[PDB]
């Protein structure tokens, strides 16, 4: 419970000093981990807010630009929605290992083939060319924003796990060791007193025996 | 030099006489012949392990950890045969070398020595295993008196400023080296890489010396500056701007 | 005596003790961060420290290849394991900041036969093999090492 | 392997990202999107969301901010680390941070 | 002796000792991770061990109900607490193979009155209640558990 | 003794110890969530605790002005720092839930001179300056700060 209960000996005092240096080193290494994670975590949070601020205005411009296509190209939306096969843009999952933890992120990739190339050839194609470009720009900010989200959530869990270990070291492991080391130093000194008293009483009996042995000469 | 040898298998009481004999000679050289003297004692632990025998010979009951309780006085009666004195040039300086039993500073031999002596210097098993010779660790070391050994007139005006900044950069360097091992090199700042490059060059040029290379204080400070020059002038925060203006240039 | 009979051994002795100490620091931190924080130099350091620990400092009390190991065998084994360290470390440091960097994983692939040979060096038998034969085989490992590192450089 | 983004949203938003190149069919002929017509029930939205977060090909899901507030129960109940979800504005609909389930966690936010 | 007069007891003693041991094993982890990460079987183990600790091991000898506690009361309490444990564990293990998974919290929120009845068993008093009356109350609690667990399946 | 000779000082001493204890408690919140996250009362508490720590409790005895510090000088210094604290705290708390609200930055903008004087009072010299001059400068800083806060609220 409150102590490790290694039996009092100079060995155990050495082992408990070593365990204390071990636990204190572990605390310091994990404190550096927690600080580095905390810095990145707060950086990512600011990037999330900023990326959402960027996304809103681009999305409003794109959403209004569709009305210009709807003015000249008619209900082109039905042909677009009905005719689907393969994407022109896709993503790949990727990792960082900073501060000893895996953070998932995404990158944007482009596949060349425009599955809507001829849309509005007859009329409205000027507006539809602006329209595709506006949403095609928006997607890359979404892929980045999603990467910030997954990173932020993963960093939050990693900080909690790290701080649990740091505080378990600081409030469980180190206190068991320091209370044990106090018990070891105490009982080691109790054995030293019990030895001292025996050696002193022996020395007094010897002095009595010497004095008696000299008296026996009379 | 005057050299006294007491072998491990010489009489234990001659091991007790040997410091008292050496200091009696050092008092003659210093306080009567006006010499400056440096008295080196090579293992006080072997002296404590002798005083224990003479104590057991008188049938005295052992004190703490089996050594005689009065060791503080006997050890003081050795070590305090030191210092400069009124109206004389002579002065006994002393370096009692001391093998910490079980590597432990809490042991009574180092503990009493730390109470009597003005400071301590540590040999370190880590530096020794790294083959850094001499393996003196600067961080737990402290020359208690150093502020009156150094500066203008006594050595050079920069010395304390250099030593403080070197100590700080080695301490921060050790902390950043531990940080690199946790976070990886990509997470280090440019300033972290300076404290880490300083740390590598410091152990290889400042602490490392080899057994027969002799360095003056002056040459040591110029090596100190060759290392401190690694940093930007503004990063050397403990040094005064006058000392930087006189000595940061190389 | 080493400067008279074995001039290479003092560099090897120091490099060995250094590698074996760097292992203690690295083998501590990896308990809390795994491999992720290790530099390529540190991966190389742990690999050579494991080679030295498992295949040079390790020795069987009861089998003819290990029952006694003469100094000619002993220096030859360590010379190879630390020559690997210097060359592997050089390959990384030479390709750091380039468009493509040599990693420990690239090394572990291209040096796989050399690593098998390095661990096998301990089985050469001073009874059934002459010391000149063991030295010639160990020299062939150094030549094989050079030609395997030349695949990367 | 690669992944794709997927969409739950109104006809205009879906049409926009489809011309932005987002649209693909899985080998089972199922699209990577739902056009939420006004007649669509919450069960179709939530089922599509649960399909998209559990699917192997989809890496990211985009949800119109108003639809994200309709499906809010499943959207907040989704707590996997890898498959990301984004609440996005639209012309007749709310702003980019309305009730945002990620932003509401942060201590360092203003 | 138990095999002649209390044939049910040796299994119950064994399971009770094991449950208390498993909670003390789990506690060493909880003290560095919190109450949340444990599997539902282990949550059941921890909560049941807390019921065994607080409503069986504890006995307030300065109060009439705990002044004395005959063996028939003692074994009856064990039979109920262990019947709860086996059925609670079984209910999870039977259903965790599916989306229809029973959990410690589902059990707790469906069976709060049975948990209250379980904790109350210490208050039965041989000075006022006959042996058959205490036994009949405990038999009713066993039947209540069985029908409540059958209502989770 | 203080009741007879320094009757206001026991209040000031008590307030000082509280402000310093509050600095250590508030420093945990600053380390958790930054100075920006604190209440206005707590921000001004850190500013006054900084004045107390930096210019009341510190005393460089090598300087001619701090060779010694009489008890009247010591009381006058602390009286002004805590008078500023009470007036700033009243201004903040009086504007709590208002449209226009007092904060440390407003105080530093409109009366940063009083913050400068509260530090500067350490330089007054009982050898060069008469007691009346010293006491009068302290009384003038009390009037100056009272007028300065009165211009805000």
């Amino acid at each position: 419970k409150d102590r490790i209960e290694i039996f009092p000996s100079r060995m155990a005092q050495t082992i408990m000093k070593a365990r204390l240096k071990g636990a204190q080193t572990g605390r310091n290494l994990l404190k550096k981990k927690s600080d580095a994670l905390t810095l990145r975590f707060r950086q990512i949070l600011k990037k999330i807010i900023e990326t959402k601020m960027l996304m809103g205005e681009v999305m409003r411009e794109a959403a209004f630009s569709l009305a210009e296509a709807k003015f000249t190209a008619g209900d082109f939306s039905t042909t677009v929605i009905q005719n689907v096969n393969k994407a022109q843009v896709k993503i790949r999952a990727k990792k960082d290992n900073v501060a000893g933890v895996t953070l998932p992120v995404f990158e944007h990739y482009h596949e060349g083939t425009d599955s809507y190339e001829l849309t509005g050839l007859a009329r409205g194609g000027e507006q539809l060319a602006k329209l595709k470009r506006n949403y095609a720009k928006a997607v890359e900010l979404l892929v980045e924003l999603a990467s910030l989200q997954t990173s932020f959530v993963t960093l939050d869990e990693a900080i909690k796990i790290t701080n649990r270990r740091v505080n378990a070291i600081e409030h469980v492991i180190i206190p068991r060791i320091e209370r044990t080391l106090a018990y070891i130093i105490t009982e080691l000194d109790e054995r030293e007193r019990e030895e001292f008293y025996r050696l002193k009483k022996i020395q007094e009996k010897k002095k009595i025996i010497k004095e008696k042995s000299e008296k026996d000469l009379e | 030099v005057c050299l006294f040898l007491n072998l491990a298998n010489d009489p234990t009481i001659e091991r007790i006489i040997t410091p008292r004999l050496a200091l009696t000679t050092a008092e003659f050289l210093a306080y009567q012949c006006e010499k400056h003297v440096l008295v080196i004692l090579t293992d006080m632990s072997s002296y404590a392990e002798a005083l224990r025998e003479v104590s057991a010979a008188r049938e005295e009951v052992p004190g703490r950890r089996g050594f005689p309780g009065y060791m503080y006085t006997d050890l003081a009666t050795i070590y305090e045969r030191a210092g400069r004195v009124e109206g004389r040039n002579g002065s006994i300086t002393q370096i009692p070398i001391l093998t910490m039993p079980n590597d432990d500073i809490t042991h009574p031999i180092p503990d009493l020595t730390g109470y009597i002596t003005e400071g301590q210097i540590y040999v370190d098993r880590q530096l020794h295993n790294r083959q850094i010779y001499p393996p003196i660790n600067v961080l737990p070391s402290l020359s208690r008196l150093m502020k009156s050994a150094i500066g203008e007139g006594m050595t050079r005006k920069d010395h304390a400023d250099v030593s403080n900044q070197l100590y700080a950069c080695y301490a921060i360097g050790k902390d950043v080296q531990a940080m690199k091992a946790v976070v990886g090199e990509e997470a280090l700042t440019s300033d972290d890489l300076l404290y880490l490059e300083f740390l590598q060059k410091f152990e290889k040029n400042f602490i490392t010396q080899g057994p027969y290379e002799n360095r003056t204080v002056y040459e040591t400070l110029d090596i100190g500056w060759q290392l401190l020059r690694i940093f930007p002038k503004e990063m050397l925060k403990r040094i005064p701007q006058s000392t930087l203006s006189e000595f940061y240039p190389r | 005596y080493y400067d008279k009979h074995f001039t290479e051994f003092v560099p090897l002795r120091t490099k060995a003790k250094e590698i074996l100490q760097e292992e203690e620091d690295l083998a501590e931190i990896v308990q809390l961060v795994g491999k992720a924080s290790l530099a390529e130099t540190d991966k190389i350091t742990l690999e050579v420290a494991k080679l030295i620990k498992d295949d040079f400092l390790q020795q069987n009390g009861y089998t003819p290849y290990d029952r006694f190991c003469p100094f000619y065998k002993t220096v030859g084994m360590l010379s190879n394991m630390i020559s690997f360290y210097d060359m592997a470390r050089r390959a990384v440091e030479t390709t750091a900041q380039s468009d493509n960097k040599i990693t420990w994983s690239i090394i572990r692939e291209h040096m796989g036969e050399i690593l098998y040979k390095l661990s096998s060096m301990k089985f050469k038998d001073p009874v059934k093999d002459g010391e000149a034969k063991i030295k010639a085989d160990y020299a062939q490992l150094l030549e094989d090492m050079q030609n395997a590192f030349r695949s990367l450089e | 392997r690669g992944k794709l983004i997927a969409v739950i949203g109104d006809e205009d938003t879906v049409t926009g990202f489809l011309l932005g190149g987002i649209g693909e069919l899985n080998k089972n002929r199922h699209p990577n999107f739902l056009v939420v017509e006004k007649d669509t029930t919450i069960n179709e939205i939530e089922d599509t969301f649960r399909q998209f977060l559990n699917r192997d090909d989809i890496g990211i899901i985009l949800i119109n901010q108003y639809i994200a507030e309709m499906v809010r129960h499943a959207l907040d109940a989704h707590q996997r680390s890898i498959p990301a979800v984004l609440e996005i504005p639209s012309k007749e609909h709310p702003y980019d941070a309305a009730k945002d389930s990620i932003l509401r966690r942060a201590k360092g936010m203003f």
